[PDB]
């Protein structure tokens, strides 16, 4: 059992652990006079007791109690840290020189796929491009040097410490050597920094440690990415990334943000969370007219100071009584800090520059100075008052808003199914809207008045909709913690902080709750509980046995509460999310826009103003206070501080936590909405009462509610006087609204916030994106902070790593526009975690290493290359696909989504190779006189068969390519485990699953296999028409976890089983390619396929049928656009191929906008008849269950066996019989299933790889392409997605005005014919195995869906 | 006139029950559900009447 | 007699509806002793205005609310939607420094 | 006609009684949901004798 | 008409008369007038099952 700790912050650093141990080592309140300073001191935790009794540290603390060592907080040595410049012979020298390198051989790997691009636009270093990039980034900065510099020390203290701790457990690293001056006392349970030439110590957490390992890669990459990006733009200004940063003022930025974070302690943050403000306003000073950014700018700076002024008070206060007394500044107490204050604001504008993209992207100044130790007692103080005062409403203020909801209900209900909701009530309507009810037809906003608001909240309704009876267990289960029960809620906290009447309490409060109850995990909550059964869920919400519960808590880490709670809060969300949100689809003509922040407004919330629109939910549903359930239940329960370190204090004898007395971090009386909960509930009430205020004041609002930001805009017809301007009418209009918004929000409870609030005219920063005149500014380099060595992976794997730094990085492309920065910045840090920290894996310490060598070498001697260093140039630009380096293919430099995943791998080998052979990318493939793109491709044809399951396997991933010829997956690894973890657990519901899951797969093998072309997308759709996908969506869930062998052991320890897998897994996936490409005469062909005539696509046609032995594989195959279309820049005698024009006048279109409209490349729909009934009489999971077995209808039809099949298929899950259901069964129109099936498995749409304004400036014809299609292929559907080749000639269009700085005028894509092939529905012969279909009908029946009942379908009519 | 001023009678006894039922969905709230009563003045609704009725047979 | 016993139901009409339109809700939160929850307390409009006053219903905050319930505007609603938003003294001093 | 008023008269001012007995703070009470709660029901076995 | 307009207020006078008793009674009490809206509906399901068995 080992133990693998967190490389980067994941989670966070906690104010009440660094005070536990700070505060026990020096005996003294270390950073607040709390509770957890004195139960730490008290009764001390053994993993601090470990700390403290070092040698290193017994002799720290000694000094300190002498006075020679000043005890400090974790922001000083945040700043000290990151301003640390010490320097050597030995230490700049050798870092410079690994800098050097690194950028060398980045430019260097880059250098082939430039190449390629080039060659292939037709426009160690062959690219004089990055020949000239070269000769400037020989020398790196010193600024840059300094964060390498530090993120080399800090990471590889932390790689010391991880590999030491895997080795053996209990390590704790003691370093004074890697950082001069420094000493760290690191260890998962905490870190010991000691300045010696200062004679300073702060004790802190690990997760503190990460997060400044994180501040320091994060400005690194900054200061990568800038000076990358400005040495492009010293080339060509239309090279690098919008931004022109200059990197001195952005270190002094950085410098600054510290000195403001080291006067100010903790509380620092405060301030440093007011940028975003400022930053604004910058914006708004460019974009808004006088009056908008004036007031803007002015209630900006009253933010700004008012968090300093209380930032300064929090800090004396806090501090006042620690030991931390005598370490506050006296340029706090003299208010000399404004000074600083205004040098770092004043940096900030100068960053900006006056430009919209440097303020835009400057946002990632938000997350680069690092993170709070946030206070949880004091998080939990400043909301128990806005939840438990008292509101006053006007009874008239709650009818208007639940009339105004159930205007709403009504007006969605005509306008979905033609109807009015069946009222319980119609007597109580007047003459004029009785009409209504009766003509189904409702008045528009405009006849609508506030009386008819108040008469309508009198109306009652008969449930329309059903509650599903039988739990979606995708839906209850999760990766995430669960609150114990109430009584259990002590386990919360570690046992020496608890009492002994609490411990002696709990050890026998345990003997009488199921391991289910006791179980700390939702997944472990659902597989330990062996009486489990699908309708529990159900009739907990009939019989609403969670009312009055006594199990019932809220702990709050983020809330939760146990299992019985949480399932009907996810029910309740998902009831309104299915069956409500339809109805709420926002989920002088004075035009105005305001912006509000809804984060604490579920704060303000009650029963009386929740509960008047949820319980017109209620009725539709037919249940009783489902949808009220928080705010009747939550009252009677107490709200806890329940994170580790911060237990409660509790009095003698007291167990029960409802007894225990209220105090920091524990109260109770919360009325108004824990947040999350409910929070489609609130955001459905806010539009009604939008609607209502749009009524009171007569404009037109528009609304758009996105998470914590509803972004009004309204509208309202005027004409104005003389000598009043649009923008003072728009001023007035937004000022008039404002008030009114804010005296109807105060009707119902809420007072809003003039901070939170603010009014523009143009719809700024709508979803934390800056689109202005259309365009738009991208916040790019805040996505790629921490792009780094070991990112999003489990157990460190070499290949999600790859994948996460290759996804990532194309942010700087798909949003930054800049092709060749995030290519460079890509292969920096993927030539990094291949040759630099491969060999310090913490779990398989140089083994991977190994593996790449020899990989490399069999690439040298197989390709024939000079040195093992061109050979990792090589790895890393083929496919990941083969076994290769490359995770991203080179098709998605021009769109975004692919049909066919080979076809592109192997294009990509093709063209990457072509830097070696010499090929030409626009000239058709030749005979060279050397072979090894002959011999690349023979080796990709030529391989041994080895099929097997290859319907099951087709199925789940309708693109797998068989006989080991594809790397594996972390899924299909685990899957064999998981299932043999998931046979002994106590719930049957998985028990069994997990038992019949090999014999299952086995048989539902066996049912497609004897229709003889073989649709792998159908065989898709009917993999999920049967109860086996939803069986194993909870497998491959927990698959996803480390340490599956351990989920039901209670511990955080990785098996070793668990990395042993992962480390064969690994090894093998990077000894792929020496299997795939054998030098053994590429298997006894002596003759070498030919390159004459051939067709890439039909290559991969025969490698894929040839990988399973399938004679036939109708669907995936698909041409590539990058392959098939050959670039053009002028109109010769040909006249034919798509045409993709420039509209804007303008030779620059980067950061414009055009006349056309935006390019979505969506799939021409499925065209289908939708039949009569009553929708809303079956539940949603009945629902795209019968559009699965009508989908199956449509392309099954001509089998020979389709009355049994779709028989024996509709019985076993819908439970009609075929002709009951087949009058549910939407009727296909569309011929062809191979061009129109939508499935999972199959891309939606097909953007390009540019952002969506910039489409909007070029003009594509497609004409003349169908003129050639038509009168070769007729009207039948070919094999080459339409969509994509405008997509390609749109990003085409961006690409090549990024390395020529021109736009082309236009270009011409011509097709090779060769690659095109018809597409035509095909015949499927032979039977369905029918008694195999039952098999796994019946082995998998307890994830079967809801059965369309009796008293379902004659109501469905 | 007559038949059309109750009209008005109308058109207002309908705001007034507007008012006192919307009265009756705020005022029964966590106190109610805590005393067991929310249910006699929100009023049985289907799936608990489908429940009965189970339980009838 | 049938416009006249018909206009003394309409006056009874306007005047439920009065005490109707009139009557403000308490939402239902915490004793005094802060040992149990209080329904929902419905009142008159000015019964209730003096009920804060007293602090008989605990509330912070309680000048707003009396001016609220009272179709008024206060001074801090006033100041946070005003045409102009005036510096604090110290905002204006980090102005100041800005320039 | 008068009749009707006058009853109408009769009920409007005791509604007035109830409510103000309510801005100073069963039977009738469980007699509407029993009435309701049976309609719904017998609602519920018209879906009931269609099976 | 005017008798379905004197039969409409009639019934819509009804339903006010009983969302008058229903604030009145809860509000009024509680423990002897909220445990009798507790019991009378026990016997509301009680004797709505006797109703339905016998259908
Ligand atoms: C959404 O998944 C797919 C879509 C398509 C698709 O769209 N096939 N295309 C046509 O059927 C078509 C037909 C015709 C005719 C009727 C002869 N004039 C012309 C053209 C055409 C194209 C480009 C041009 F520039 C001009 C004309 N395309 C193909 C495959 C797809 O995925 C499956 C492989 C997995």
């Amino acid at each position: 059992n080992v133990y693998l700790t967190d490389s980067y912050l994941k989670g966070v650093i906690s104010f009440s652990e660094c005070n536990a141990l700070g505060s026990y080592i020096f005996n003294g309140p270390y950073l607040k006079n709390d509770y957890t300073n004195l139960i730490s001191r008290q009764n001390p935790l053994i993993e601090h007791m470990n700390l403290k009794k070092l040698n290193i540290t017994q002799s720290l603390i000694s000094k300190y109690h002498k006075g020679e060592i000043k005890l400090e907080e974790p922001t000083y040595f945040q700043s000290l840290l990151m301003t640390y410049k010490s320097m050597t012979s030995s230490e700049q020298i050798a870092t410079t020189n690994l800098l050097k390198k690194i950028i060398r051989r980045a430019i260097e790997i880059s250098d082939v796929k430039v190449y390629a691009i080039l060659n292939k636009l037709g426009l160690t270093i062959k690219t004089t491009l990055l020949k000239k990039l070269m000769c400037s980034m020989q020398h790196p900065p010193s600024w840059l040097i300094h964060w390498f510099n530090l993120y080399t020390k800090l990471n590889n203290i932390l790689t010391q410490y991880r590999s030491n701790e895997v080795k053996n457990h209990g390590f704790t690293l003691i370093d004074n050597q890697t950082l001069s001056g420094f000493q760290f006392i690191l260890n998962q349970y905490g870190c010991i920094v000691y300045h010696k030439e200062l004679k300073r110590i702060t004790v802190t957490t690990y997760n503190q440690f990460l997060t400044w390992k994180d501040i320091s890669l994060s400005r690194l990459n900054v200061c990568l990415i800038t000076w990358i990006s400005n040495c492009l733009n010293t080339l060509n200004k239309s090279l690098g990334l919008r931004c022109g940063f200059n990197n001195v003022i952005l270190t002094q930025l950085f410098l600054y943000g510290d000195c403001i974070l080291k006067l100010f302690h903790n509380e620092g943050f405060y301030i440093i969370k007011e940028v975003e403000g400022f930053i604004m306003s910058l914006i708004l000073n460019i974009t808004e007219e006088d009056q908008f950014r004036k007031r803007f700018y002015n209630s900006m700076l009253n933010n700004i100071t008012d968090a300093a002024n209380k930032a300064q008070k929090n800090l004396l206060s806090r501090v006042c009584h620690t030991l931390l007394d005598k370490t506050v500044s006296d340029n706090i107490i003299n208010g000399r800090w404004i000074i600083l204050l205004s040098k770092f604001l004043k940096l900030i504008k100068l960053a900006g520059d006056n430009n919209l993209n440097n303020l835009s992207e400057l946002y990632f100044l938000f997350r680069i100075f690092g993170h709070p130790m946030v206070d949880e007692r004091q998080a939990m103080d400043a909301v128990k008052i806005n939840c438990n005062e008292t509101k006053f409403y006007l009874l008239s203020s709650l009818s208007m808003l639940r009339g105004a909801f159930i205007y709403r209900i009504i007006k969605g209900f005509v306008n979905n199914y033609n109807r009015w909701p069946t009222l319980r009530n119609a007597i109580v309507l007047p003459l004029r809207w009785l009409t209504y009810y009766k003509l189904n037809t409702y008045p528009s906003l405009l006849e609508l008045t506030e009386r008819d608001l108040i008469v309508l909240s009198g109306l009652r309704f008969y449930r329309e909709f059903r509650l599903p009876k039988k739990v979606d267990l995708e839906m209850i289960i999760n990766d995430k913690a669960i609150s114990p029960p109430k009584n259990l809620i002590w386990t919360s906290f570690p046992r020496n902080y608890m009492p002994s009447h609490i411990q002696n309490y709990i050890e026998h409060e345990k003997l009488k709750f199921s391991e289910s109850d006791k179980s700390r995990r939702v997944l472990e909550y659902y597989l330990r509980d062996n009486k489990f059964n699908e309708c529990d869920l159900y009739n907990c919400v009939v019989n609403q046995s969670y009312l009055n519960n006594p199990n019932h808590v809220v702990s709050l880490t983020f809330a939760m509460q146990p299992g019985m709670f949480r399932q009907v809060q996810i029910l309740a969300e998902k009831m309104i999310a299915e069956n409500i949100l339809q109805f709420f689809p926002e989920s002088y003509i004075s035009k105005c826009s305001i912006i509000t922040d809804l984060s604490k407004f579920n704060q303000a919330f009650r029963y009386e103003t929740s509960c008047i629109c949820s319980d017109v939910l209620d009725e539709l549903h037919g249940v009783q206070s489902l949808f009220s359930w928080l705010h009747l239940t939550i009252p009677h329960v107490t709200i806890i501080c329940t994170y580790r370190h911060a237990p409660p204090y509790i009095g003698d004898h007291i167990v029960d936590l409802n007894n225990v007395d209220e105090q920091s971090g524990l109260y109770r009386y919360h009325m108004g909405g824990i947040e999350g909960w409910c929070q489609k509930l609130w955001t459905i009430e806010a539009i009604s009462l939008l609607d209502l205020i749009s009524l009171k004041g007569k404009f037109s609002i528009t609304a758009l509610i996105n998470g914590d930001n509803q972004s009004i805009d309204i509208s309202k017809p005027i004409r104005l006087m003389e000598g009043q301007t649009h923008a003072q009418a728009d001023y007035l209009l937004a000022l008039n609204s404002l008030k009114l918004l804010y005296k109807e929000y105060a009707g119902i409870g809420h007072k809003l916030k003039g901070t939170e609030t603010y009014i523009s005219r143009d719809m700024q920063f709508m979803s934390k994106t800056i689109q202005h005149n259309g365009v738009y500014y991208p916040a790019s380099i805040k996505k790629v902070l921490r792009v780094g060595p070991w990112i999003n992976t489990i157990l460190d794997d070499f290949k999600v790593s790859l994948e996460s730094i290759g996804s990532l990085t194309q942010e700087l492309e798909y949003r930054g526009e800049s092709l060749l920065c995030s290519l460079i910045f890509r292969n920096v840090w993927l030539y990094n975690q291949i040759a630099l920290q491969l060999k310090n894996h913490a779990l398989c310490n140089n083994k991977l290493y190994l593996d790449i060598l020899k990989v490399l070498k069999h690439l040298k001697t197989f390709f024939n290359l000079d040195n093992i260093d061109t050979a990792l140039t090589l790895y890393m630009n083929l496919p990941m696909l083969f076994g290769g380096g490359d995770p991203n293919l080179l098709y998605r430099s021009f769109y975004r989504r692919t049909p066919d995943f080979l076809t592109e791998a192997i294009v990509h080998s093709v063209f990457i190779l072509s830097y070696y052979t010499n090929h030409d990318l626009k000239d058709k493939l030749q005979d060279l006189s050397d072979d090894r793109l002959n011999k690349f491709l023979t080796c990709i044809i030529t391989f041994d068969k080895n099929p097997n399951a290859e319907f099951v396997t087709l199925m789940r991933d309708p693109q797998a390519l068989g006989s080991e010829r594809q790397a594996k997956i972390t899924s299909e690894i685990n899957r064999l485990a998981v299932t043999e973890v998931l046979s002994t657990a106590p719930n049957k519901i998985f028990s069994k699953s997990a038992q019949h899951y090999t014999t299952t797969e086995i048989d539902l093998n066996d049912i497609m296999q004897n229709i003889e072309p073989t649709y792998p997308h159908g065989l898709r759709v009917v993999y999920e028409s049967l109860p086996f996908y939803k069986a194993e969506k909870i497998v491959n869930l927990i698959s996803g976890t480390k340490s599956i062998t351990n989920i039901l052991e209670k511990t955080s320890a990785i098996d070793l089983t668990d990395i042993d897998r992962a480390t064969e897994m690994m090894r093998k996936n990077i000894t792929l390619l020496i299997r795939i490409l054998p030098l053994d005469c590429n298997r006894d062909k002596r003759e070498i396929l030919s390159m004459e005539n051939l067709s890439i696509t039909e290559l991969s046609k025969y490698v894929r049928e040839r990988s399973w032995s399938l004679s036939n594989i109708v669907g995936v195959t698909s041409p590539s656009i990058m392959y098939t279309m050959d670039i053009k820049y002028t109109t010769s005698t040909i006249s034919s191929g798509i045409i993709i024009e420039k509209y804007n006048v303008n030779s620059l279109t980067r950061g414009e906008r055009g006349p056309t409209k935006p390019w979505v490349g969506s799939s021409t729909q499925e065209k289908k008849t939708m039949p009569v009934y009553n929708r809303q009489v079956l539940t949603k999971k009945q629902r795209d269950q019968i559009d699965l077995l009508a989908k199956l209808d449509w392309v099954y039809a001509s089998i020979d066996n389709k009355d049994e099949f779709m028989e024996e298929l509709s019985i076993g899950t819908l439970g009609l019989t075929y002709e009951k259901a087949k009058k549910l069964f939407p009727q296909y129109l569309s011929v062809n299933y191979l061009h129109r099936l939508t499935v999972s498995s199959r891309p939606c749409e097909f953007p390009a790889s540019i952002p969506a304004y910039r489409t909007t400036n070029y003009h594509f014809d497609t004409s003349p392409i169908n003129r050639i299609l038509t009168e070769k292929y007729g009207d039948e559907d070919i094999d080459i997605v339409f969509q994509n080749c405008i997509s390609f000639g749109l990003s085409l269009m961006s690409v090549v005005e990024q390395f020529t700085n021109v736009c082309p005028n236009r270009i011409i894509l011509i097709p090779k014919l060769n690659e095109i092939h018809l597409m035509k529905p095909p015949i499927f012969t032979g039977d369905v195995d029918i008694h195999k279909l039952k098999q796994v009908i019946q082995k998998q029946h307890m994830f079967l869906p809801d059965k369309i009942s009796l008293t379902q379908y004659v109501e469905l009519f | 006139n007559i038949t059309a001023r109750l009209d008005r009678i109308d058109e207002k006894l309908s705001e007034i029950l507007g008012m006192l039922h919307t009265l009756v969905v705020a005022s029964a709230g966590p106190t109610s559900a805590r005393d067991g009563i929310r249910d006699a003045m929100i009023g049985l609704r289907e799936e608990m009447i489908e429940k009965i009725r189970t339980e009838a047979l």
